[PDB]
């Protein structure tokens, strides 16, 4: 079955090769791609952490600056609900 | 996974070099500490050795060592020679991670997995030693030294070190980006605009807002012979027994240790191909 | 052997990806057990830890542990944290085989060869831990729990786990197909139609018929500190001393233990070729 | 003998490479191909194990439902011979 | 060296497969022996276990063991099961050589180099066990059993074993050609025409003529717990202390042993190449 | 300096690869090629070992079958000299 | 998604490959290229070491062959300054 | 780094073979010594064993051993046999370096890095043994034997050894060029015109001029169980404790030793590529 060189002359190709790992061992490509994906999701989630923080600053401002007058309590309820919404969305992303 | 790199390169219009760099930039070294052991006795892990860092006129690093007077600096060269001359000195221990694994008060790496992330670094020259020294300093830096002046000096030195380094010097690059992650996160944690907000550790960005004041347990739950600075802003991962027990257990094990200078496989040689 | 793959791909009109998948699908993990060792004392291999499995509303695994009351479930997360927090806990031991090697009451692997098939698994996250727990549960599952309800819940969970997993997650895929082999063989052994009869272990398909009642010795001959369930339908390989003595000897003699998470060699990096 | 670049300019080709083993170590390609071949032969052999089982069920039915009348004995002989034939074929495949 | 293969293929008009086979055919295994060690006690290396070899009607190997009656045969299968069931049994030790290194009464391999030529073989199946058994038998075969009848039976069995083996089964091929080298040299040494004179070990061809009767010292100089047959025609390399001391020292060393089944590196997997 | 995909679209090539060592470790290609060369020289040298053997048989025949008659001594001298010449050529090949 | 062989026939390519490292382990390509660069800079610096040596020989000649006559002192000052300049340039290359 | 080779090949008009050879020529072996150890007792590192070297009529090496009469030569073959026959003899220890690291009175390699540069050489044949013996002799050669006659004999022998060696015999080539570096530097240090001034170690070329007579401290600062010749011109690196303590510590370590004959990775085999 073998084809002799006289019928199919062999070819010899030579090169200098340089190989370098992209990542430090034992980090895998899946690990680094998963980290890049998590980081991109967490960079987007900065908006939620910032919004939660704004709610908490507003709650501090309401408590520091101040019954049958329910105005302050109505403002506190609005800030508490928005912070809860932010918190719920962040928790869903973390605890998938 | 190569199809993922191709998709990312096209979608972002980033060259394959840029797409690969974005992936490798997710890796960093953490838990930098000096290892000392007298024979087979109890080892010592010290991350507190450098109390202060300053840059000399010729852009060389100088340190105030732990226990030394406030303004008693030693050159990085003299500290490198002193360590090389100490029979107990074994080099630096470091743990390799991806940025998504650092959860501020914990690492999202099980203790038996963390065991396999440590490597021993034996600085090959002064620049290598300075990089390990700087990483360890930045991780243990308290509020008092986390100032605009320190930030400016550190960035300027990293800029000079960066220009001296090529992307094919994989280990130096790894230590350099680890310094950038720790530095920018440190600036963010002290409410100072980071030089590069892409180098703020992603869970730390979330934690500064979510754990600001009297956090609810549900938010705190997302984040949770070893000398480290308890007042070190970036060293809060050291408090965890799930971080310190694997470091000690890794050191004591009779299995040969991975050298940090060998983390990136390399081959250079001739390739001959014969076919009909 | 590459000419064999080419011939198989053409003959079956299967893509090279499909032809390679048919080859890799012959591999599975067996003999899943938790390893515990207090210092250098006698080690303990336990495959009985999970008495019952259930799927939560959000498709998360929950377990009734061995010795706990019948309806006293623990979440897989709480059991993962408990194991990670136990200093004696070393991870899971598993043996890698091809489907043709499982001969029901024995393994067609000589004891000194089996010694080289074991690896130590340190779950990297919850999904990894759940997969190892499920494999171990299925191998030790008695007749009482081998019911249509259990089969439906296990398949539904494996379906959700499978959709979360890509084929390049080689280790997760290995644990997933090992669960499919053990599950479908278990259903077949209790005279229930398997979900996929291609996942009934081939010697087990023969043994159920050939060893049904008072088999002649000639047919029986074709098949022949370690806690396993003696009533476990899929765990009959554990009875053999030619299986248990290599497990213990591997644990005490194999100096650098192979990590299950490293079973599939990977390289990712730059390739530069220079020629005239 | 060396050809300088000025006569044959060198070429530099660069790529990102990703290599992944198909099989878990220490399993070889020969092992997995041999297993795929054994499994395919054993899947075909299911017909023999099923036929043997039918002979054994028929033998149980003959013994449970029941001399100069040799009818039952003639049926038992037929079932015993077919089961023996199935057994012989299975043993030949296993003990090659 | 690839340019040498190319030159040889062209000059002899041999395909690259044939040229590579001529190179690989220079390698063989020698010094085959069974290793037994009870715990950490003194090891035992036995090359005399098989006194006689015979071929069964269905071309399966049968053995008369050492100390057993002249015509009391055991099947190769029963001897394989007995060895697998012995707790002291560790497998076969073998040394890998090139044909030019076997100098009849010595090996042209320094003792500290020979230390690195030994490997431990744990037969994966019956055929593997039979091949190791046959190699050891042939090396220790005395004049009384080196007969035309024995030669014919051995060649016929090797022919059947050869047809069952693929050139990609590197280890089986290595044991098969080692049997051909030892068999043809044995026939030559008893003044019987070898089946293939290309398989007579080259220094043995010279030694039979040069050392025939009262050789001059100048010609003799060209050639110079371990149980071997002192009357074994092909076992004269065993007499050398520069052969036996490295075997024992290799065994007693704490460095993990090379597995004979792993002598030939293999990789099978996916290759993805990304470039602009 | 980087060329974006929009200007030079990347290509992805995929293959299944099978790699097998030709020789058993730690044997190198140089070792096996050196052995093939030594074996070819030693196969040619069989003529010298055969000629030396012929001289030694002739010397035995002369000594077994048998003074001022120097005939036997003249034959023995011729056989001794030719055997010495074969021996010298073999020694030169071995002790290069 | 899979393309069957009937639509895109697979190809099998075979070769014999020979791979050899250029450098002895653990020396890296960066190490050897850094050494080649240092050596080339040091080969150029031989001119400075030779010039320094000539200054030192001239200083010895001035001291061996020999006040209001400042001639010898003026020559010594010139040789001392040139040697200092050579030394400063060598130190800058070593202590970069 | 491949782009650097390409640029260098084009800029110098050197073929890729010539460009690669210039890079590999920067590597050499230093600190050649014989290792002797009786069991687990204190090891001995001897670099003084050969007092004199001479070339026989048939261009074979002959030696006068340390302690033997001035004109009492032993053939290299007899010394090779004597060493192979000594149970305490372990081979030669050597350290691999690049030419820029040899700083005359010190090595620019930190002690913990130097630990990883040692390898154990077990000569495979006489030529290997002679090369290790010659390297060790040249490094320890005093002024009395560093004569034109010795230089001529050594070069002539190296020329004959070089013609017998192909560039694919990587280890022999490494020992050969190490002899050329040490020989040409030795000639330079005794104010004799070297055969090849490109083979004078670059820091030694500088040191001969800069440290000639009463050097200023600033110039001396650039350069700074083990038996070595204190009068050995090329052996001044041996004086450093930062050289000797790593050698002993490397030896005493229970971690398996790198073999000098394995410094250059090699693969030879079949490559099969399947694609659609
Ligand atoms: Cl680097
Ligand atoms: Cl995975
Ligand atoms: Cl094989
Ligand atoms: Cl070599």
């Amino acid at each position: 079955a073998a084809v002799p060189p006289s019928e199919a002359e062999p070819r010899l190709q030579e090169a200098l090769v340089v190989v370098n790992a992209l990542l430090p061992a034992p980090i895998t490509l899946d690990d680094a791609l998963g980290s890049l994906d998590d980081t991109r999701r967490l960079v987007k989630a900065r908006a939620l952490a910032r919004t939660y923080h704004a709610c908490m600053v507003n709650l501090e401002r309401l408590a520091r600056h101040h019954t049958i007058d329910g105005a302050v309590a109505a403002h506190q309820d609005k800030m508490r609900r928005l912070a809860d919404t932010c918190m719920a969305t962040i928790l869903q992303m973390y605890m998938s | 996974s190569a199809a993922t790199i191709l998709k990312q390169a096209i979608a972002g219009d980033r060259s394959l070099v840029e797409a690969a760099e974005a992936i490798s930039q997710q890796t960093l070294l953490r838990l930098a500490c000096e290892v000392r052991q007298v024979g087979d006795r109890q080892p010592r892990f010290t991350a507190t050795s450098i109390a202060r860092v300053d840059v000399a006129p010729g852009c060389r690093l100088r340190f105030v060592l732990d226990g030394s007077p406030e303004d008693a600096y030693v050159t990085s060269e003299d500290y490198f020679k002193r360590c090389c001359g100490q029979s107990s000195y074994r080099g630096f221990a470091v743990a390799v991670l991806t940025a998504n694994e650092d959860h501020v008060h914990s690492l999202a790496v099980p203790p038996l997995v963390l065991l396999h992330r440590f490597s021993l670094f034996n600085p090959r020259d002064l620049l290598d030693f300075e990089l390990a020294c700087l990483l360890m300093y930045l991780e243990n830096c308290p509020r008092s030294h986390a100032t605009p002046s320190t930030f400016a000096k550190v960035l300027a030195w990293l800029g000079v070190a960066g220009r001296r380094t090529s992307p094919f010097e994989r280990v130096r690059c790894l230590f350099l980006r680890s310094c950038h992650w720790v530095l920018n996160t440190l600036m963010f944690m002290v409410h100072v605009k980071p030089f590069d907000d892409e180098f703020v550790l992603p869970h730390w960005y979330m934690a500064r807002y979510l754990l600001a004041n009297n956090p609810p347990p549900v938010l705190s739950a997302l984040f949770c012979c070893v000398a480290y600075n308890p007042a070190g802003i970036m060293g809060s991962c050291w408090a965890s027994e799930e971080v310190r027990a694997p470091l000690v257990y890794w050191w004591l094990s009779e299995t040969p240790k991975r050298q940090t200078s060998s983390l990136f496989y390399q081959f250079c040689g001739s390739l001959e191909v014969l076919f009909q």
